[PDB]
RNA sequence: AACGAGACUCUGGCAUGCUAACUAGUUACGCGACCCCCGAGCGGUCGGCGUCCCCCAACUUCUUAGAGGGACAAGUGGCGUUCAGCCACCCGAGAUUGAGCAAUAACAGGUCUGUGAUGCCCUUAGAUGUCGGGGCUGCACGCGCGCUACACUGACUGGCUCAGCGUGUGCCUACCCUACGCCGGCAGGCGCGGGUAACCCGUUGAACCCCAUUCGUGAUGGGGAUCGGGGAUUGCAAUUAUUCCCCAUGAACGAGGAAUUCCCAGUAAGUGCGGGUCAUAAGCUUGCGUUGAUUAAGUCCCUGCCCUUUGUACACACCGCCCG
């Protein structure tokens, strides 16, 4: 799914959740928060998914923000 | 008759002039010595805290 | 990376924005270091917020200009590695201190407002915000490097590098130094 | 203005100014050599990955896109 | 190395050559007059280039169960620029693809798969990982 | 490396010899890209170079076959003039040469009067195009 | 108190929670095999990416669609009648994801060519009710929406490479989507075989893009106009090109005056795809994902419309009504 960088990004969310999660259940919980510590601060959403999504389009313009054109008269 | 270059730093934002709303009011503390305190108008996004790099030193403006 | 989280291969650390007030609105990282100048980022909803985003970002968004290159982003990313190496080669340093430099020097201190005036409409100096400084430089160094590569040989990473070194040190040899001269000294005048 | 008409074959002497030349550069690129001598940007480009032999000139980064050289690797 | 270790651009680099050693593989005499692609602008600058698609191919077919030519068109084929109208797909060629198919045959690196689209071969499997390794071992760097 | 040429003739056109001989050899009327880039490709040059260099040799090689392409695995798809009609060729018209055939299919269907060529008389369109708008100027 | 707004409904993100799934997948076997040696080992054997086996394996995490909960600006801190609210901060999806629903009352707004809605009128056998053929598509000139462009952030060739909204035949009367083999440079031709579809086309292996080369700043390789010849597809019929391809001919355009549209976040912009039209035919419209900024964060200046107060010889209401 997504394209070239959203998947990128995907991945990169899902290892560090992975890691985070593998500590979790396995590990102790100080090192989990080590490294939820570290991703965070530093981050780049690392663990938390960013909501941004598309907006439609409505009609009256190819986009959805950006409006046809006019000339009056 | 003059030159220098003056350092202020906002202590309180004012409101916003200029029919188009475009200029915003503020207030500087003289930075070199605080014992000053003068209202000039802005271009830019400005808030608390940031510095204003002031020709005129005197001045110290109202509506537009 | 573990040592020191570096860009690109550059140290964040020890580059210190030589411009009292310009301070942080130029977003090195006073702690922010990253590794590439691409993020999700969400500036836009706040009015403040940009300042959050690096400086490196902010150029590179900059760069990717003109119908044809809205979006190109990938390709600014390119361009603004690029440059950075060969800004090093030519000063060593931290071409990311070259870039931060080059932004101090270039906004504009003072400017003029088109005051309504009368009739003669006359124009107001009146002083510039630091967002605004700091905006109005990346144009000014953006709109430089584009404007110049155009018809030259020479590419954008290139003529990008040479407006950053110019304006590192206010060489005025650059398109932006002259720019940021001009508007400033209307500003004077009107007063 | 900008005209721009450039030599497109090797004239010796030309051969001669590239290697007694280019060492004097920090930066090198297409552009460059094309510039200062009046090299045809595909005898530039030849030039390039010839100069590269073991080098007078240094690769830094040929994205590419750009080459990107530096002076030979001197004091 | 598998051929999945290798970089594509590599990998394809260094089989094709190996390909072009070989010396049997087999050219629709063309191949100096063709396109590749009705999208094309102009046939390829390197004339020697069907050993590369047939590397490229052969990659191509051993990641995936099985393929066919129009795929290959699509794959090959990039936008065409209608001129006055937006740009569209175009699938690339069909005889030089197919060729390709047929040539990959007779050397065994592919057979006919079942359900139709032609696989690897495990004379071919072999044959790609083995030249993998070769690239992989030639250096770092 | 080397010199010379500067300025080479073929067959009644003048060739700059500075540029890339595909595109070079594209002066010429009825030498397109795809033309000259094939032609190049079955004459054996390295491709790699500048029309001002090259070889008398070479030159004539890159004409013969121009003017014979269907003779070198020049497919006739490939060709300018298939199916003449006038001798059922194929052809590839080349030089001052398509300017004369040009000519001669115009006076053709002017000849016979049909609609397309009583277009072409008076210098309008003859494809199906709407003539209330444009082509005005 | 009610009406519009809102609440209301719809769509889409946060749910290792819920109940489930062979017309959806995943784990993980049993996994052998294909089986490669890719590395190690002399090899048996070990670790290894996929396909295939399918199973009396297991699962619901991705996928799915149903029910569940979450946002109330909740806590805290500044500000404000210390109120209503405003701003910052935390958890975290953050107060504002995006639509749909629209009153009182109007208009000589548009529509008789949507209407077997319709009046009157007109016509009605020498029809103003159908077939053959053309116009609608006739070109000194102006306008509007658009498309494509003006190149080295590019044009090119090889090569990395991922998707999503949607769609189909077995049809109100003639007919589908099409993978795969072969022939052809192409365009396309030809032989098959599945699919009322979450099964198949289609892990939609898209395109931008990314990249190793070439070009080199020349209207050139930017651009693709116009025209000539030619190949094929749809149709009984394409000539007035339906369209597509192949070659050739290779235009203006090297940044756009007066003016002027639209826009605040998946937004502008680039970029492909699918649906509607449809026998054939997309430069269209109409969504969809992909890549993704710059920039106000406000205000009433211009413009437009409604809020008071006020003036009015206006009231078919300034596009209105005053002197010689």
């Amino acid at each position: 799914g997504g394209g070239h960088v959203a998947q990128i990004y995907a991945i990169r969310q899902s290892i560090s959740k992975a890691l985070v999660a593998y500590y979790q259940k396995y590990v102790d919980e100080a090192s989990k928060k080590e490294i939820k510590d570290i991703l965070i601060q530093y981050d780049r959403t690392l663990l938390v998914a960013d909501p941004r999504r598309c907006e439609s389009k409505k009609f009256g313009g190819p986009g959805a923000r950006a409006r046809y054109q006019k000339s009056y008269r | 008759r003059v030159q220098p270059i003056k350092l202020a730093r906002v202590t309180k934002v004012l409101g916003r002039t200029g029919s188009q709303g475009q200029c915003t009011q503020v207030r500087v503390e003289f930075m070199d010595d605080t014992s000053r305190s003068i209202i000039r108008n802005v271009k830019g996004p400005v808030r608390e805290g940031d510095v204003l790099t002031l020709l005129e030193s005197e001045r110290e403006a109202r509506r537009l | 990376t573990p040592d020191i989280k570096l860009f690109g291969k550059w140290s964040t650390d020890d580059v210190q924005i030589n411009d009292i007030s310009l301070q942080d609105y130029i977003a090195v990282k006073e702690k922010y270091a990253k590794y590439l100048p691409h993020s999700a980022g969400r500036y836009a909803a706040k009015r403040f917020r940009k300042a959050q985003c690096p400086i490196v970002e902010r150029l590179t968004n900059s760069m990717m200009m003109h119908g044809r290159n809205n979006g190109k982003k990938l390709m600014t990313v390119r361009i603004v590695k690029h440059a950075f190496e060969i800004i090093h080669l030519l000063t060593g340093e931290n071409p990311l201190q070259v870039l931060v430099n080059a932004i101090i020097n270039s906004g504009p201190r003072e400017d003029s407002t088109r005051i309504g005036r009368a009739g003669t409409v006359r124009r107001q100096a009146v002083d510039v915000s630091p967002l605004r400084r700091v905006n109005q430089a990346i144009w000014l160094l953006c709109t430089g490097a584009r404007e110049a590569a155009f018809r030259n040989i020479k590419t954008i990473a290139e003529c990008l590098a040479d407006e950053l070194i110019n304006a590192a040190k206010g060489s005025s040899n650059s398109y932006a130094i002259k720019k940021k001269d001009e508007l400033e000294r209307v500003a004077k005048s009107n007063r | 203005r900008d005209k721009l008409n450039n030599l497109v074959l090797f004239d010796k002497a030309t051969y001669d100014k590239l290697c007694k030349e280019v060492p004097n550069y920090k930066l090198i690129t297409p552009a460059v050599v094309s510039e200062r001598l009046k090299i045809r940007g595909s005898l530039a480009r030849a030039a390039l990955q010839e100069l590269l032999s073991k080098g007078l000139i240094k690769l830094v980064s040929k994205h590419r896109a750009q080459v990107i050289y530096t002076r030979n690797t001197k004091g | 190395v598998t051929v999945k270790d290798v970089n594509q651009q590599e990998f394809v680099r260094a089989l094709a050559a190996f390909l072009k050693k070989s010396g049997k593989l087999k050219v629709p005499e063309w191949v100096d007059t063709v396109k590749l692609a009705k999208h094309k602008e102009l046939a390829p600058y390197d004339e020697n280039w069907f050993y590369t698609r047939a590397a490229s191919t052969a990659r191509h077919l051993y990641l995936r169960g099985g393929a066919g030519v129009g795929s290959m068109t699509k794959i090959y084929g990039g936008r065409q620029r209608n001129g006055v109208m937006p740009s569209h797909f175009s699938r690339g060629s069909k005889s030089v693809a197919r060729r390709v198919l047929q040539a990959l045959e007779g050397l065994k690196m592919v057979e006919k798969d079942q359900d139709w689209g032609r696989k690897l071969t495990p004379q071919g499997q072999r044959d790609l990982d083995r030249i993998a390794g070769q690239v992989a071992a030639a250096k770092k760097k | 490396p080397e010199k010379f040429q500067h300025i080479l003739r073929v067959l009644n056109t003048n060739i700059d010899g500075r540029r890339k001989i595909a595109f070079a050899i594209t002066a010429i009327k009825g030498v397109g890209r795809r033309y000259a880039h094939v032609v190049l490709r079955k004459a054996d040059i390295d491709l790699t170079k500048r029309a001002g260099e090259l070889t008398e040799d070479e030159v004539e090689r890159v004409i013969t076959i121009m003017q014979n392409p269907r003779q070198y695995k020049i497919p006739d798809w490939f060709l300018n003039r298939q199916k003449d009609v006038k001798d059922g060729k194929y052809s590839q018209v080349l030089a001052n040469g398509l300017d004369n055939k040009l000519r001669e299919d115009l006076e053709r269907l002017k000849k016979i009067r049909a609609h397309r060529g009583l277009r072409h008389f008076w210098g309008l369109r003859v494809r199906g195009q709407h003539t209330k708008t444009t082509g005005r100027r």
